[PDB]
RNA sequence: CUAAAACUAUGUGCCGAAGCUGCGGAUGUAUACUUUGUAUACGUGGUAGGGGAGCGUUCUGUAAGCCGAUGAAGGUGUGUUGAGAAGCAUGCUGGAGGUAUCAGAAGUGCGAAUGCUGACGUGAGUAACGACAAAACGGGUGAAAAACCCGUUCGCCGAAAGACCAAGGGUUCCAGUCCAACGUUAAUCGGGGCUGGGUGAGUCGACCCCUAAGGCGAGGCCGAAAGGCGUAGUCGAUGGGA
RNA sequence: CCCACUGUCGUUGAAAAGCCAGGGGAUGACUUGUGGAUAGGGGUGAAAGGCUAAUCAAGCCUGGUGAUAGCUGGUUCUCCC
RNA sequence: GGGGAGUGAAAUAGAUCCUGAAACCGCAUGCAUACAAGCAGUGGGAGCACCUUUGUGGUGUGACUGCGUACCUUUUGUAUA
RNA sequence: GUCAAGUAAUUAAGUGCAUGUGGUGGAUGCCUUGGCAGUCAGAGGCGAUGAAAGACGUGAUAGCCUGCGAAAAGCUCCGG
């Protein structure tokens, strides 16, 4: 029972090289090193889903920031006074709504304060 | 003496991007309607209505 | 200069010949195993 | 409608050939013709050839007028190379590849 | 450095280089047009014209001159009969010298040069 | 950066991890409990290594079955399914095989071994083109002529770069014809291809007669066998003999 | 003619030991042709462990043989504990 | 050598002839790219082009931006120069 | 309209990625003319009447192969 190994190689050689797509020179035509290139993406990629997380919520955190401070406040007290009165609104919404509507984010600005009081 | 990496295609391309050749001279002779490459006699021995081995 | 072969056609024929193969039992050892082989010339 | 030459193992590298069809790429026949006439350019000779061999092809077998025609495409692909050996000092040996290349002419009005 | 510097080489010895010449320009004075390389045909008028120059006059000094630097006798009866006549009253310019496009196995570029009022 | 963006002390906030919590999903162990499905709990970073469960490949049975020229395998795209190895469907190409299921057997999976074979890159159109005795022109032929032929000049060797033998080679010799490959370029030329021709001996050489060094050697002597040495002889030129 | 002292060059050479300019011997313990002899723990060596077919502190070929290697290198699909 | 014509079911079955993969080398189209520093990706992300649709759509590209020193083997330990 | 300040679009010598279409190359699939291992049954020699192995020849026209041997791709007889 002798078994040739030519169709199964060159299937998993083609699916390597078909994840490789779109990468420079050798990286995309040359199996040895689009393969070492594919687990390397494979890893950034992980990596980049708990990265991801953080970069949000930092961005949401700096327009958060802007819109307080051009409310009379900073981002440190107008979190502070939001969380003293009891509003629960998370970052993102609130960056959102910064970023979309002044009138709502300066009545947010407006609670806070009078909680920070 | 030797590369110590293989050149990429693409340096190598951009080595040959100085490589391309040029067109020639060439004017339409009136005395005999024939194309030559200027200042250069034709293959027919005219140049500037004279004429070579009649 | 002065390469090993040298040719001498005489030469030749006196050390690796068929006759000379063919005078010691040894050399009909040769002439046998290259008969077995299936060589087409048995000697130089 | 394109009408086609091809000048198939044809002695020469295409790396040589490429200068001269990067030359005519996109020109009128009369104007290409004369460039070519002109070139001290091994490749231009064999240029020449497949090229006017197209506008025979498109007069006889087509019935296109020659005066509109134009290169419109070109190009020149690899051929079967012949392998030689070359003898180098100290007696090391050397494989010498003897390129070939196809030329591929298509003339369009 | 090379400046104000006349003369060519064309890769050949001085001894050489003399020798074509002379070849050159007895070649040119018995057919009257001759195709050569262009740098050959430009030098070739610093060799070949002080000869019609010299033919000009006929003396026995002048003709052993001409001999002297040709080594020709045919060539030298035919500057001093027929040439040297023939441009007395002309003030230089024996030569003209016209690009004739390039040597098919060398790619050479390429020269005729000949007599002024030939043929 | 200087009543700090330093230091000391104190406070109120906040940022901050794959830690914790939230939401969704999977899975191991155990416990209940249907009696194998859900809950509940605790767990789920890993090298050497130990354990468990699977995918796919060729071949045998199932299979004289099932699918296939209304298009098999293979190749190349696309869409899709699963935690994965993978699967499935389908467009194009292709033109004759393929194989469920469940068993069975393995030449059963490759990126590395300065692995092996073939193809093809990089260097790079780069170094080099093999004695620095040297060429030039006109004409011819030819698709094309620096190199071929004819001619006119120039140069080089001339105790070899000329001439003749032996050895070795083996048709390279001559003629007609052809130029792909071979010729370190082109070639119309050639020691290249194809076709034909050509080597004439009593006196030249060999064969022949004769022998040297040496070889072989009837008998013989010696030796486990194979064999070794050697007499008579018989060969053996590089020498003698019209 | 035989050799090989010096130097440059060459060192993927024109060449797996040369060229070129010089150098030594050149009637002898000379050089050389043809043929023969000595064969591997053997031969031969005006002796360098030199040479014995570009191989020599024990030739080459085949076989024992897939020698042995506590040493390098390599060891090919997936998931879970 | 090719283009037609013709043969053939088929000629990118035309003799270098079944199929015709990869490396490697062309040409065409779309987008990007000549003030900008590094394992060449990854997360995000404008613009453009083409398909389609009244999409919070698809396909190609990817300005700008955070993070980011290949793989194997051997090691106490390797981006390792 | 002119001037000033600010700020877009516009190039591709070449290159990258993707797609399309080619070349090269000869993998894969399918195939077999050749191999490998056996079982059963035989046989286990050829040669001085010249063997094994060869050389040279042999054709209307042959280069090689096969057959054959100056009677030379073959002669005679017998059987199919
Ligand atoms: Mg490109
Ligand atoms: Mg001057
Ligand atoms: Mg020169
Ligand atoms: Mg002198
Ligand atoms: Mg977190
Ligand atoms: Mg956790
Ligand atoms: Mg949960
Ligand atoms: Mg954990
Ligand atoms: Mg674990
Ligand atoms: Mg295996
Ligand atoms: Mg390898
Ligand atoms: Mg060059
Ligand atoms: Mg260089
Ligand atoms: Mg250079
Ligand atoms: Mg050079
Ligand atoms: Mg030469
Ligand atoms: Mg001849
Ligand atoms: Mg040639
Ligand atoms: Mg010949
Ligand atoms: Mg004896
Ligand atoms: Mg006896
Ligand atoms: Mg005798
Ligand atoms: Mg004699
Ligand atoms: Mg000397
Ligand atoms: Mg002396
Ligand atoms: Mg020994
Ligand atoms: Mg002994
Ligand atoms: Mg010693
Ligand atoms: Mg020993
Ligand atoms: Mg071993
Ligand atoms: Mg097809
Ligand atoms: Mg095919
Ligand atoms: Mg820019
Ligand atoms: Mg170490
Ligand atoms: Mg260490
Ligand atoms: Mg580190
Ligand atoms: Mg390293
Ligand atoms: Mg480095
Ligand atoms: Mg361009
Ligand atoms: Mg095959």
């Amino acid at each position: 029972a002798r078994v040739k190994r030519g169709v199964v190689a060159h299937r998993r050689h083609k699916k390597i090289l078909a994840r490789a797509k779109g990468y420079y020179g050798a990286r995309s035509r040359v199996y040895r090193v689009a393969f070492q290139a594919v687990i390397k993406a494979g890893q950034y990629a992980y990596r980049d889903r708990r990265q991801k997380k953080r970069q949000f919520r930092a961005l949401w955190i700096a327009r958060i920031n802007a819109g307080a401070r051009q409310n009379g406040l900073s981002y440190s007290r107008m979190i502070d006074g939001l969380k003293k009165a009891q509003v629960i609104i998370d970052r993102r919404v609130l960056a959102d709504i910064a970023m979309h509507d002044a009138v709502a984010f300066a009545a947010l600005a407006e609670k806070a304060k009078g909680a920070l009081a | 003496a030797v590369q110590q990496n293989r050149k990429s295609r693409s340096r190598r391309d951009m080595r040959r991007s100085h490589d391309a050749l040029t067109e020639n001279a060439l004017t339409v002779d009136q005395a005999t309607g024939e194309t030559h490459r200027r200042h250069h006699v034709t293959k027919d021995g005219f140049y500037r209505g004279r004429q070579l081995f009649a | 200069m002065k390469r090993t072969f040298q040719p001498s056609e005489l030469k030749r024929k006196r050390v690796h010949g068929f006759r000379a193969r063919m005078a010691t039992k040894a050399g009909r050892q040769v002439l046998a195993r290259r008969r077995a082989k299936g060589r087409h010339s048995l000697t130089v | 409608m394109e009408v086609t030459a091809k000048l198939r193992g044809a002695a020469i590298s295409a790396q040589k050939a490429r200068l001269v069809a990067d030359l005519i790429r996109g020109k009128s026949v009369a104007h290409a013709l004369n460039i070519l006439n002109f070139s001290n350019k091994k490749a231009a000779v064999l240029v020449k050839k497949a090229l006017e061999s197209a506008i025979a092809n498109a007069e006889h077998n087509n019935s296109l007028d020659v005066d509109d025609l134009k290169v419109s495409t070109i190009y020149v692909d690899e051929g079967m190379s012949l392998k030689r050996i070359m003898p180098r000092a100290k007696g090391r040996a050397d494989r010498i590849t003897k390129r070939t290349c196809h030329i591929t002419v298509k003339v369009g009005v | 450095m090379r400046h104000r510097n006349s003369g060519v080489k064309l890769g050949r010895t001085s001894s050489h280089r003399k020798a074509m010449f002379q070849n050159l320009a007895n070649s040119l004075f018995e057919h009257e047009l001759i195709k050569t390389t262009l740098p050959k045909a430009k030098e070739l008028r610093r060799v070949a014209e002080p000869l019609i120059t010299l033919a000009k006059n006929d003396t026995v000094a002048n003709r052993r001159l001409a001999f002297a630097r040709t080594r020709n006798a045919a060539t030298v009866g035919k500057l001093f009969t027929v040439l040297g006549p023939r441009y007395k009253e002309r003030n230089g310019g024996y030569l003209r010298v016209l690009k004739a496009g390039f040597r098919a196995g060398d790619a050479a570029p390429m020269a005729y040069v000949e007599l002024v009022d030939r043929e």
